[PDB]
């Protein structure tokens, strides 16, 4: 029971990290539009605060 | 604030300005001012009348 808990974990883990990978790449690109937005001049810098945090 | 929100306020400064200086003109029409200089005849309406 526990080796089988174990491999399940890791594989849903395994599954997890993939899922959190791809959120960083999502924020990663809506942080890129609103520094080009800021850059621009058309949003402000609190704009690209909150999406920093 | 961004650029353009301070742009735009701008804009509207400005046009706010230039409708203060329209109802400054109708207000300079109120005393009316001799538009050239010399020799004046007669008033043909005098004071009370009403003119358009």
């Amino acid at each position: 029971a526990s080796v089988a808990t174990a491999y399940l974990t890791l594989k849903a883990d395994q599954a997890q990290l993939q899922l959190t990978k791809d959120t960083l790449g999502t924020y990663q690109k809506s942080f890129d539009l609103t520094q080009r937005s800021y850059d621009v001049g058309v949003a402000s810098a609190l704009d690209l605060r909150q999406a920093q945090t | 604030v961004s650029k353009q929100q301070y742009a735009d306020a701008n804009a509207a400064y400005l046009q706010s300005k230039a409708a203060v200086e329209q109802a400054r003109i109708n207000l300079r029409y109120t005393k009316v001012l001799s538009p050239i200089s010399g020799r004046i005849g007669r008033s043909a309406v005098t004071e009370g009348a009403l003119v358009t």
